[PDB]
């Protein structure tokens, strides 16, 4: 498996278009592409609003925010048993893959993946907030 | 051979879970060597609904 | 990135209007600061301080300019009782012809306030007679104000910064605030009632022109330095003295007369100069207990560890206790708050019912206003005190370094403390509402005779005791048979006595069936005001629903819909809850003071006596019978001075339901709504040229308590002062 | 039968019951010892 | 008399206040016919307004300025000037009532946890096993002070759930 | 950024990763529990902070926690 | 709305009447309200020949008294 | 919203229709007080609120006394 290259050319679903869509930050800051192919004509909901039809083989949306994307992942995934992808795409081209991180979606395990955020202990043992105090900002007992 | 009987009844340890200080029925106990082998079931459940938990070897006593 | 605030980098790397909020709410908190080190903290706090005594003298400075330059204090003192202080002048465009005659009043020219504070009764106690000495006053108060900025400036250099050990010099500061702070400044009190105060309520003029050649006593410290201390309690001024006069009046300086003036019916100078001697005294001697540099003395931290029970019944005692409070900045302002805090309310039971200042009893308004002024800080004060104890459980305790003793052994049942808490406000609010209920079901069937009436016999046993014939009881200072009677008999009961079975003052009312439902209810308010407090300190670092609540610190929004639902669980959110139970307990504390002066001021405590017993009474006879010239103020047929009263009266309605909607509709709905106006702006020709830099976002949870309590607080204290004034005020103006 | 007189055992309706029975008796001295406000 | 009250029998607000009240009901039967039912309905109510003014000064309660009875809650003065049936007779009637209510309750959730299924049990009650422990309540103060002296009253500290502290 | 933590008492079910609406956590293979799998946090800067995670998570006490910190425009879910 | 109140309590307070939304001062006549209640009231004249009076008598007439009490009158 | 559909109801009926009609004419309950009275705050919590509620709460010890109960249990 390898990272997947974004297609602009990318045909979208068929979408009369809403007032739930884009602002200003996608221009200035960021915004999210999410692409898949549909093996048929079928009608899904934006999770902006209303009812939108994906296109046969490739599809391309795009959203304001990560969590608009994993949203529409979620229903195509469940509803129509579909693998979508999508990108962090900026203001001056470039574009970061997202998801699935690896070529495999999170909930299954999978190798080569390397923990983060691993505490080797229970919560009841994390010591008390007086043994951080002062430490140059503000941080929980979890931090350390 | 490690670990309480199956059936048996112990005491819970942990001071932070919901049934400290209280009584639950041994369902398994893994010989693994995992780090919590203990599966303990209970008749009243937790805030989240949940009536069975992991415990260490250390964190159960025989009741009574 | 922004630059404000510049103490907290997460906060000045946030893109939304949250940055400024939190930049201002957490900027005096300053362990959260990035990079505190705690010897810095202290430096920080000490500068604080001279900030904040600076201000105060400032603002004892502005009160002093405007009374002289403004005010009308030179002809008040000339017929204190049929005059009205004047607070200073009112310039505002916005009045109408009729608002500036109606707030011509008091003899000045133009419109003017008038003062409910009493700095007039109290200054002209202590020998203030001319806008001269305001004035001079308040230019020296000024010159103390720059002199402590200064030294808050000066103390933050190089070389005048004190280091960490000097400021956990416990002994030391104990030693100096003790003799010098508190006994010295009551000795110099003192030396000016002598001086300056006596001789002035006698007719004398004494002032920094001549004070240095005239006699305080015509025997000048002979009787000091010879012990012929009874010399100066001789010929005290007489029953007949006119204050500021020199008829009637005597030569002592330090008597024990232990009553009331007869003419200003407030306490007698000389014994107010004898008070403060012999307080000076004992806090002087106070100030040499505890070791510094001179080898004699206590060790603070020897006197804890000793006192451990032999028995074990507090485990080590107080073993590890002076690490705890003198390490912890919390733990010593929880104790600051909670003293002073009861002393506030001290000052507000006693100046009320044993006046100090001259004519202070027959200004009705001052009275109600002071009293009230002083028990609503006070219930603030204890809010704060409760507050930073659960502050200080989790930022600044340490379970290892306290083993076994009384704190941690507080921990270890706090279970029963709380459990025991929810008993005492169940059963006091059971019984006192059923009480009261039944009463207004028996008024409500024409049948009063019916209603459960409980004699306060514990209570006017008491003041029996202190020597209150009304009762019959006849024992201790009630029985002139009794050793204690006969022992005071010639130093303070005759002047006590005549005080307290005279019915006109407020020195140990009258009371009856409807001082006991009343006094229930105060009860259930300080309880269950203290559950929810205490609740919130001991359960503060963790609980068997959020068993780690202490890894998350004092305040936070929640801990999400799980588990059941965590909404308000943090200790903050504890104090939040506390507050509304404060103001409802003060609110009833302060009903009750204010109806039965009513009525007492108004001749008739019958009224009091048997309306007080059913809460329609207090309906109906307190609320909607004194607010008719309140809301009166102005109308469609004129206004007149108590317009700004009515005005004020909506405002702090207005402001009280405008809390209500932070309350009660929280985050979600509001983010929601703002996004439609932000996608609105952006599609509107001509606005969207214009743009926001904070991207604006719906209040968080945390600020939506804290604003909205804000708004309950201010309106709930805005109307009742607004109905307080105006209807003592307008009933006795 | 056996059902019926299982649910006439639920809280509520034993709640009804039980209040209906002791507001009753409790109405019932009021009307027989009227106006009690001290045990003679 | 005991803090400056005095007998309700002896008291001219307390003998004024019933004459206003049957004065109010006297206005209102005026307008009524002798045998008309709303006559028969206000003589009674005059009846009972007269026999509790009545029963009220047999009682020798104490009256204030007001003309209202007080009561009086310290045993030492009630016992000594026979006001006992006024807080302190009336104290105990309730603790007997109250501790039988809370016994009998007890009894009964204990009784059930040794059941298959102890909820079903609070939801569905076994009146049959209720009906039994509502007559044996009547020795609770019996009962639970050989609870108390057994040692069997009260749970032992180590199995009772508490939080971290 | 938000803080997220995952504890040894993870039996490795994978609730918490299913119920992550913003895909922070994953499993990786473990060998503390009998799933040989634990879950893990790589990705917070996208946290949002709704504690869905936490609902999911049947041990007791969590062997996921959330402590909310500093908002960035992605922490606190703005599309705008 | 609820602003003309406020300006009306503030101008009250200061003893400025004359600067009211009131019937004596600023005029706030709610006319498409009045202009309907006077075609109501000319109702049975032209446009409901066959009716003999109007529907309601809040829009205009004579009042109706029973038992010395209004019944119903203009509003 | 419905609260002050019923209180502008309940004080115009009684302030402009309802009274008692006698040879001097119409006499209302409240005699005409809304239209100068109603443009203020101040006008809705004097002359509505505390002088209307004089009634129940001084209805103890008459026929009416059970909703000067239930206005208290209310609040
Ligand atoms: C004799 C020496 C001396 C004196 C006079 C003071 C005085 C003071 N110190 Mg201290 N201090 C000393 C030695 C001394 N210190 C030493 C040796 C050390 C080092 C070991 C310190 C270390 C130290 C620190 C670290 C701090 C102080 C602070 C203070 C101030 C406390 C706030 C205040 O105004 O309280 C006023 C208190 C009183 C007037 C005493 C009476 C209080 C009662 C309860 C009030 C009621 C009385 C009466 C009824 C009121 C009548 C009111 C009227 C309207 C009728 C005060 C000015 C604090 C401060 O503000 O610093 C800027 C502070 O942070 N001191
Ligand atoms: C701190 C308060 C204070 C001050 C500064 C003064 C100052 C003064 N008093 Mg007054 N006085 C005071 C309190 C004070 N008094 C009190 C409390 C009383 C009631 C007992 C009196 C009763 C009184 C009388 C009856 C007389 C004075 C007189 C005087 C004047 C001359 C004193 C003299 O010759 O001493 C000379 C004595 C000494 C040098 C020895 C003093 C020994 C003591 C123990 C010193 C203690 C110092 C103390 C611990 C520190 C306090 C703070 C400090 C800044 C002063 C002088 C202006 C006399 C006068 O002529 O007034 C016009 C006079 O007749 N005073
Ligand atoms: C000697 C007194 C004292 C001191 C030195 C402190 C100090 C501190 N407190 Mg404590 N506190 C006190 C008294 C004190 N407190 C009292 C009396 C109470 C009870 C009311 C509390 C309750 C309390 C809580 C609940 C908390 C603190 C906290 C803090 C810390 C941060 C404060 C901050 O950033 O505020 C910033 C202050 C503001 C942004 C302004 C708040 C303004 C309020 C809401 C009133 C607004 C009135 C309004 C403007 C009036 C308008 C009128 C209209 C007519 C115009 C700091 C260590 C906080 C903390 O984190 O501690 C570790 C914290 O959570 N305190
Ligand atoms: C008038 C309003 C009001 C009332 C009556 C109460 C009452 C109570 N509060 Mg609450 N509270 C209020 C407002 C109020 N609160 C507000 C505005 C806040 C701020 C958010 C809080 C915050 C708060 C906190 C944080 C706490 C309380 C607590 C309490 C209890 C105190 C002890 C007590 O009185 O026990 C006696 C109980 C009562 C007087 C309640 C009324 C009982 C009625 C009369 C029973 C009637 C039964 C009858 C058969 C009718 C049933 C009809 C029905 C079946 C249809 C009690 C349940 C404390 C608590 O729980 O202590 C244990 C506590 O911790 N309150
Ligand atoms: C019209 C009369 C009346 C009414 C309606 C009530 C109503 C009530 N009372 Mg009150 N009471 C009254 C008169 C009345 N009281 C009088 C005259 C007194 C004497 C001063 C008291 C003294 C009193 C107390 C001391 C208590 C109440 C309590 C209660 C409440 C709960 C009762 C309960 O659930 O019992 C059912 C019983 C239980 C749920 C458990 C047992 C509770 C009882 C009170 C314990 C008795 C212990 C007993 C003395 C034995 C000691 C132990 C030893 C034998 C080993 C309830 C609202 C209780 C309360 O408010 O709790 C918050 C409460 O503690 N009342
Ligand atoms: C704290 C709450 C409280 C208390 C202590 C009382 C107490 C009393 N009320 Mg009041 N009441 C209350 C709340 C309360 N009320 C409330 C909330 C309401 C509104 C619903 C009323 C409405 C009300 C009315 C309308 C009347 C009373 C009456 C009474 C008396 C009843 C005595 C009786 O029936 O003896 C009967 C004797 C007994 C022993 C009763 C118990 C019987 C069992 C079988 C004993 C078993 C022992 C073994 C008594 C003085 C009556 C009265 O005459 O008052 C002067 C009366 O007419 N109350
Ligand atoms: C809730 C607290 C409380 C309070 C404030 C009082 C207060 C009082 N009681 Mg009461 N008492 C109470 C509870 C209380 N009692 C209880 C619970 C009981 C039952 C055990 C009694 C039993 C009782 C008796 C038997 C007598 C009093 C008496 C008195 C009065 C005078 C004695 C005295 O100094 O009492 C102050 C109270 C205390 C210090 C607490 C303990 C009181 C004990 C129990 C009684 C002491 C009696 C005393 C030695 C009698 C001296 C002779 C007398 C003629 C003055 C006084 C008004 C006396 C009285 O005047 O009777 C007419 C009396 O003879 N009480
Ligand atoms: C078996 C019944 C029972 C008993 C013996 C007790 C006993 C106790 N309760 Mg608890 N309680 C009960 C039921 C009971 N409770 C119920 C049903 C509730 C929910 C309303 C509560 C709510 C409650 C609170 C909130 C508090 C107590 C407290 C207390 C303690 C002091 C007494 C008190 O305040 O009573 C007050 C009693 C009540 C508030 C409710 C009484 C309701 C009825 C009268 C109980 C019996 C009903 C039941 C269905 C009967 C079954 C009969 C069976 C044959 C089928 C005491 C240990 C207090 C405490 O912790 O003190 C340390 C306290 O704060 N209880
Ligand atoms: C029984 C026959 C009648 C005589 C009984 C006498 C019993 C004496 C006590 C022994 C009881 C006993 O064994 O005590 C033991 C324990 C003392 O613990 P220690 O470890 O210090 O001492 C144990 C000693 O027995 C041997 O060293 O005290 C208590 O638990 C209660 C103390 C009550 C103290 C009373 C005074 C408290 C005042 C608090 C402030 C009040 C302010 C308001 C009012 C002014
Ligand atoms: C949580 C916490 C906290 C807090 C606390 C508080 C806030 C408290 C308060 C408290 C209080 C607020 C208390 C009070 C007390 C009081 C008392 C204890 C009193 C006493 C008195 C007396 C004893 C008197 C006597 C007498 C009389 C009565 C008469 C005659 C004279 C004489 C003097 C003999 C802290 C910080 C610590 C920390 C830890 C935790
Ligand atoms: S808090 Fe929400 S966004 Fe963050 S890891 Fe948990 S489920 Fe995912
Ligand atoms: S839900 Fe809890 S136990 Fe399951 S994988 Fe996530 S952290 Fe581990």
């Amino acid at each position: 498996w390898t990272v997947p290259t974004l297609n602009p050319d990318t045909p979208s679903p068929i979408f009369g278009g809403s007032t739930g869509g884009l602002l200003r930050k996608a221009q200035t800051e960021e915004f999210y592409v999410i692409t898949w192919e549909a093996k048929k004509e079928q009608i899904f909901e934006m999770p902006t609003g209303g009812a939108a039809i994906m296109r046969q083989g490739p599809n391309l949306l795009k959203f304001g925010k990560k969590e608009q994307c994993l949203a529409l992942t979620t229903q195509l995934r469940n509803k129509f048993k579909l693998t979508p992808c999508f990108y962090r795409v900026f203001p001056d081209g470039k574009v970061q893959y997202l998801h699935p991180a690896d070529g495999v979606y999170p909930e299954k395990v999978n190798a080569g993946r390397v923990g983060a955020n691993q505490n080797m202990r229970r919560i009841g043992q994390n010591v008390n907030p007086i043994k951080v105090k002062f430490s140059g900002r503000m941080m929980s007992p979890a931090e350390i | 051979e490690v670990g309480p009987k199956r059936g048996s009844l112990v005491k819970i340890l942990r001071p932070e879970s919901y049934w400290f200080n209280q009584v639950g029925k041994v369902v398994s106990v893994d010989q693994s060597g995992v780090r919590y082998p203990v599966v303990v079931r209970f008749e009243n459940q937790n805030y989240a609904g949940v009536t069975t938990n992991n415990y260490a070897l250390d964190e159960v006593v025989a009741a009574k | 990135t922004k630059l404000f605030p510049k103490f907290s980098q997460g906060l000045a790397q946030d893109p939304t209007t949250r940055r400024i909020w939190y930049g201002l709410a957490m900027a005096h908190d300053f362990e959260s600061h990035d990079g505190m080190t705690e010897e810095n903290l202290y430096q920080k706090i000490f500068a604080s301080h001279f900030g904040q005594l600076s201000i105060i003298f400032l603002w004892t400075s502005g009160n002093l300019f405007h009374v002289a330059w403004q005010g009308n204090f030179e002809q008040w003192v000339t017929d204190p009782v049929h005059i009205r202080p004047i607070a200073h002048a009112i310039w505002d465009p916005h009045f109408g012809q009729p608002a500036v005659e109606a707030f011509t009043r008091g003899g000045a020219s133009g419109p003017v306030n008038i003062s409910t504070s009493g700095v007039y009764q109290w200054w002209y106690t202590i020998g203030m007679r001319t806008n001269q000495d305001l004035y001079v006053g308040s230019v020296f108060l000024a010159l103390v104000s720059a002199i402590f900025l200064f030294a808050g400036w000066l103390h933050l250099q190089p070389n005048f910064q004190p280091s960490l050990s000097w400021f956990k010099d416990a002994e030391s500061r104990l030693n100096h605030h003790l003799s010098g702070l508190f006994g010295v400044s009551s000795l110099a009190w003192t030396g000016h009632l002598v001086h300056v105060a006596i001789p002035e309520s006698r007719g004398q003029h004494v002032g920094w022109d001549n004070f240095l050649s005239v006699l305080p006593h015509p025997q000048g410290l002979t009787p000091f330095f010879t012990g012929n201390w009874a010399a100066y309690a001789q010929s005290p001024d007489t029953a007949s003295h006119v204050f500021g006069t020199a008829q009637g009046s005597g030569q002592a300086i330090l008597t024990f007369l232990g009553g009331f003036h007869p003419q200003t019916q407030s306490l007698w100078l000389t014994d107010m100069a004898h008070h403060h001697l012999a307080i000076a005294v004992i806090f002087i001697v106070a100030g040499h207990m505890y070791r510094t540099n001179f080898g004699i003395g206590h060790r603070m931290q020897a006197i804890l560890e000793a006192h451990t029970p032999p028995s074990g019944s507090l485990g080590a005692g107080h073993k590890g206790l002076f690490d705890t409070v003198n390490n912890s900045l919390h733990f010593q302002l929880g104790l600051a708050l909670a003293s002073v805090g009861t002393i506030t309310s001290l000052v507000a039971q006693h100046m009320y019912s044993l006046p100090p200042y001259a004519f202070q009893a027959i200004d009705f308004t001052t009275q109600a206003a002071l009293y009230t002024h002083h028990q609503y800080i006070a219930g603030f004060i204890m809010c704060g005190a409760f507050a930073h104890g659960a502050i200080f459980f989790i930022r600044d305790y340490d379970p290892e370094q306290n083993k076994g003793n009384v704190l941690a052994r507080m921990l270890d049942h706090k279970e029963a403390l709380i459990s025991h808490l929810s008993w005492v406000s169940l059963f006091l609010g059971f019984h006192t509402l059923g009480l009261y209920v039944h009463n207004d079901v028996m008024q409500a069937f024409g049948t009063p005779e019916k209603q459960i009436l409980i004699e306060p016999v514990f209570a006017q046993w008491i003041q029996a005791a202190h020597g209150k014939a009304l009762y019959g009881f006849d024992f201790l200072l009630s029985s002139k048979t009794s050793a204690a009677f006969a022992n005071g008999q010639s130093l303070w009961l005759p002047g006590w006595l005549d005080a307290i079975n005279n019915n006109q003052n407020s020195l140990f009312l009258t009371i009856g069936p409807g001082d006991f439902l009343v006094h229930h209810a105060i009860a259930l308010g300080l309880h269950t005001t203290t559950l929810i407090l205490v609740k919130g300190a001991l359960d503060a670092r963790g609980s068997k629903l959020m068993p780690d609540k202490k890894d998350f610190g004092y305040s936070f929004p929640c801990d999400g819909p799980g588990r059941g639902g965590t909404c308000d669980i943090s200790a903050y959110d504890a104090f939040y809850l506390a507050v509304f139970w404060m103001l409802n307990t003060i609110g009833w504390v302060t009903f009750y003071w204010h109806w039965k002066h009513l009525t007492l001021w108004q001749g008739n405590v019958a009224q009091f006596d048997e309306s007080s017993t059913y809460l329609m009474g207090w309906l109906r006879d307190y609320l909607w019978l004194n607010s008719s010239q309140l809301i009166n103020g102005y109308n469609p047929f004129g206004m007149n001075s108590l317009s700004v009263w009515a005005w004020t009266f909506l405002f702090g309605h207005l402001i009280y339901a405008t809390g209500f909607m932070f309350l009660i509709s929280w985050r979600g709905y509001w983010q929601e709504l703002i996004e439609t106006l932000v996608w609105a702006h952006e599609k509107t020709p001509l606005a969207n040229l214009v743009y926001w830099k904070d991207k604006p976002v719906a209040l968080s949870i945390v600020q939506a308590r804290l604003v909205g309590l804000a708004h309950f607080s201010v309106g709930y204290i805005f109307t009742y002062a607004a109905f307080l004034i105006a209807s003592t005020s307008g009933r006795f103006g | 039968m056996k059902d019926f007189t299982t649910y006439l055992s639920t809280a509520p309706v034993i709640a009804t019951i039980w209040f209906t029975f002791t507001a009753g008796l409790l109405i019932e001295i009021n009307r027989y010892f009227p106006d009690p406000l001290v045990f003679s | 008399d005991i803090a400056g009250l005095t007998p309700c029998s002896e008291s001219k607000a307390y003998a004024k206040l019933e004459k206003k009240e049957l004065k109010t009901l006297e206005k209102r039967l005026k307008q009524y016919e002798a045998d008309s039912a709303p006559a028969v309905a206000l003589k009674a109510t005059m009846e009972r307004t007269k026999a509790r003014f009545a029963n009220y000064a047999k009682a020798g309660l104490l009256c204030g300025n007001d003309g209202l009875p007080h009561l009086i809650a310290d045993p030492g003065l009630a016992l000594k000037y026979g006001h006992a049936g006024e807080v302190f007779i009336p104290t105990f009637g309730f603790l007997y009532v109250a501790g039988y209510i809370g016994y009998v309750g007890r009894q009964y959730l204990i009784a059930v946890k040794g059941e298959a299924k102890p909820t079903d049990k609070e939801i569905i009650i076994d009146v049959p096993l209720a009906t039994k422990l509502a007559w044996q309540g009547a020795g609770w103060p019996l009962a639970a002070v050989q609870e108390l002296q057994r040692g069997t009253l009260l749970e032992k500290e180590e199995n009772i759930t508490v939080s971290p502290r | 950024a938000h803080i997220v933590k995952i504890y040894d008492t993870c039996i490795g079910c994978t609730q918490c990763v299913r119920a992550c609406p913003l895909d922070v956590l994953e499993m990786v293979p473990w060998d503390g529990c009998k799933a040989s799998q634990m879950a893990s946090a790589p990705r917070t800067e996208d946290c949002v902070g709704c504690k869905r995670c936490e609902t999911a998570c049947p041990t007791d006490f969590l062997s996921v926690r959330v402590y909310l910190g500093s908002e960035s425009t992605r922490s606190m879910g703005l599309s705008y | 709305s609820f602003g003309l109140y406020i300006h009306n309590d503030t101008m009250s307070a200061l003893g400025r009447p004359q600067d009211m939304f009131s019937d004596t001062a600023i005029q706030l006549q709610p006319v498409f309200a009045q202009w309907i209640q006077n075609t109501h009231f000319l109702a049975p004249q032209l446009t409901a020949p066959n009716a003999l009076a109007a529907t309601s008598l809040t829009w205009g007439g004579d009042l109706v008294a029973v038992g010395g009490k209004v019944a119903m009158m203009p509003i | 919203s419905l609260s002050i559909v019923i209180f502008h109801f309940s004080w115009k009926m009684q302030s402009d229709v309802w009274g008692t009609v006698t040879a001097s004419g119409v006499s209302h309950i409240t005699g005409g007080n809304f239209a100068q009275s109603a443009n203020t705050i101040n006008g809705w919590l004097r002359d509505f609120l505390w002088a209307q509620s004089s009634q129940v709460i001084q209805s103890y010890g008459s026929a009416l006394s059970a909703y000067g109960l239930i206005f208290l249990g209310a609040h």
